[PDB]
């Protein structure tokens, strides 16, 4: 039972760190998407 | 019985001892850590999981 409860502790820690990474990557991806759209519009205007 | 009469004894000869009275076997500290882990995992169960 001690091994299994320690297994759950490490499982929950890995779960929380995975969600932290997932939020970080999703936030970065959304910011990059919006920035890319803005940069595309800016480049099209400048080229024209 | 022993020898011919009762064995000599000191006038007080208390010697309380009796540190343990039966039981023994399973230790209490290991299961104390077990119970602490039990309440800790219950507190974790209170915290949200999944979703």
């Amino acid at each position: 039972q001690e091994e299994v409860i320690a297994l759950f502790e490490k499982c929950r820690n890995k779960y929380k760190e995975g969600q932290k990474k997932y939020m970080e990557i999703d936030e970065a991806l959304n910011r990059l998407h919006n920035s890319l759209k803005a940069r595309d519009q800016n480049y099209k205007n400048a080229e024209k | 019985d022993e020898e011919i009469v009762k064995t000599p004894r000191k006038l007080v000869n208390y010697v309380p001892l009796k540190i343990f009275n039966l039981g023994d076997s399973f230790d209490d500290t290991i299961t104390t850590t077990v119970a602490k882990l039990q309440d800790l995992k219950k507190e974790i169960l209170d915290s949200p999981r999944s979703n």
